[PDB]
């Protein structure tokens, strides 16, 4: 318990690199964006955010979306 | 304190939906979110990718083995 | 979570412990081992083998009175168990020796997943 | 979850629960708190596709239940005057 | 008030009106049924509940049931 | 910085899109949330595998089978 999780998201927050989200529900699609903003849930504000389907190797552009923090099994920098 | 003990180890973790990561656990806060490090996804095809360093929800882990 | 590793008996929260209680995942009984019961965890340590099993109380999906032939524990966990060199739901069994410890592990259970 | 009080009220009727995962629990209620946490006895229980298992007892965690189908003659506006 | 102007007002007024709602459930099950009463999660008692899926249509009839709010999906205020 | 919160309320009155956990996407405009994050749309579209299924009307949307929303535009 050195590194603390929200550190890592205030870090992207502070300076605006480009995350992908693992989904809970979900295999076949992640989701990429920046970190504009967030809560105590970690329910994300993302900017130039999209939708990646692997299988077809295309995306969705969603601009600006609140990605609800239950759904996130993993955040990685991209 | 019971993620604790393995601090600073390298783990194997099983996710949701057949997902499966290897890394070091460097942090954890009380809902069991992790930080991992140098984390390595095992690919469905046997391929392993380098993720970095990476939060982790704890809801979405199945199952968690030390690989020391 | 299930955590995979050597269980100790815990120094916090422990409300009720057994020993000689066999651990059945499926068809599979994996050894006999003792029962930890506590407030964060329902646990089991094998006697032959150096790692045993830790289960957040959240995972534990429903549990009762079962015999499997002998009276027992059932409880099921949400997802399927790997639980390498070892073993969408699993159904598990703890079969004690002594089956007046049976009753006692279930309202021990009953406590902790309220606790949840 | 002020309704979770309705089942509190359900003490020895006979009912079948429907579980998120599809198993289906047939038993007679001896409680339910506060979280919903759900205790039966006299239990058949059937998982997704499989044959029925035969419990003495059973607790089933709050959050994994889908319905409970009542009994027919439920006095529903009864039970449910606070 | 929260009730009356929030989203839960489609539930208020399936009460008020006694009228039948089409709720979408996980695993493409829906229950078409009239709402006796609801709290603040979703929870809900229905009556006269047809419980309708696919496999080619299928349905069932479920005259009491409790709802754990969880479970529901989607809550359409107008059927069909 | 913008968070959940007050994003969700710059997007009352407006068309959005909310995507669910289990793939279908509904269309409409958002007439409330909640505390929870509930949503109440209205004139609601009903996409499911990327075709349109059904008008809706008036809909509630209980909150934990939200992936995302976002504004349309």
């Amino acid at each position: 318990v050195m590194v603390q999780p929200i550190n890592l998201i205030f870090r992207y927050l502070q300076n605006r690199s480009r995350i992908q989200v693992w989904l809970y529900e979900q295999v076949n699609m992640r989701i990429e964006g920046c970190i504009i903003g967030f809560d105590e849930y970690m329910n994300l504000v993302l900017d130039d955010a999209e939708e990646i389907h692997s299988k077809t190797k295309s995306r969705k552009q969603l601009g600006r979306i609140m990605l609800k923090g239950d759904n996130i099994t993993l955040l990685q920098s991209v | 304190p019971e993620l604790k003990k393995f601090m600073d180890k390298k783990l194997s973790l099983k996710l949701n939906g057949g997902r499966h990561v290897q890394g070091i656990l460097r942090g954890f806060d009380p809902f069991m979110n992790l930080v991992i490090d140098e984390c390595v996804e095992m690919a469905t095809s046997g391929q392993q990718n380098n993720i970095g360093m990476v939060v982790i929800r704890g809801n979405s882990i199945i199952m968690l083995e030390a690989l020391e | 979570m299930v955590l995979i590793m050597h269980v100790s008996p815990p120094e916090h929260g422990l409300l009720y412990t057994a020993n000689n209680i066999k651990l059945k995942l499926g068809d599979k009984v994996v050894g006999e081992g003792t029962v930890y019961i506590a407030q964060n965890t329902l646990s089991w340590q094998p006697t032959e083998l150096a790692e045993g099993i830790s289960i957040e109380w959240k995972q534990v999906s429903l549990h009762g009175i079962s015999s499997n032939p002998r009276k027992c524990i059932y409880f099921m966990l949400d997802h399927k168990v790997e639980w390498n060199g070892v073993y969408e739901v699993t159904e598990c069994w703890l079969m004690p020796e002594d089956i007046a410890t049976v009753d006692t592990m279930y309202s021990a259970m009953t406590t902790c997943q309220a606790l949840h | 979850m002020k309704l979770v009080r309705f089942l509190m009220k359900l003490s020895h009727e006979t009912v079948t629960i429907e579980l998120k995962n599809g198993t289906q629990v047939h038993g007679t209620i001896t409680g339910v708190d506060v979280s919903m946490n759900t205790h039966l006895k006299a239990v058949k229980m059937t998982l997704k596709n499989r044959e029925p298992v035969q419990l003495e007892t059973l607790s089933i965690r709050g959050n994994n239940i889908r319905y409970f189908i009542l009994p027919d003659s439920l006095p529903l506006d009864t039970l449910l005057v606070d | 008030e929260e009730f009356n102007t929030g989203p839960l007002s489609v539930l208020t007024q399936s009460v008020k009106n006694n009228t039948q709602v089409l709720i979408n459930c996980r695993n493409n099950k829906k229950l078409l049924g009239r709402v006796k009463a609801f709290d603040r999660h979703c929870n809900m008692v229905l009556e006269n509940v047809k419980e309708m899926w696919t496999e080619v249509n299928k349905d069932r009839y479920i005259s009491k049931m409790f709802l754990r709010g969880d479970s529901v999906i989607v809550v359409l205020r107008n059927p069909l | 910085p913008l968070n959940p919160k007050p994003f969700l309320n710059g997007l009352t009155g407006k068309p959005v899109m909310v995507k669910l956990k289990w793939g279908m996407e509904y269309k409409g405009y958002l007439v409330s949330v909640d505390g929870y994050m509930n949503m109440q749309l209205a004139n609601t579209e009903e996409y499911i595998d990327g075709a349109l299924s059904g008008h809706l009307g008036e809909v509630l949307i209980r909150c934990n089978n939200v992936l995302y929303i976002r504004g349309v535009e």
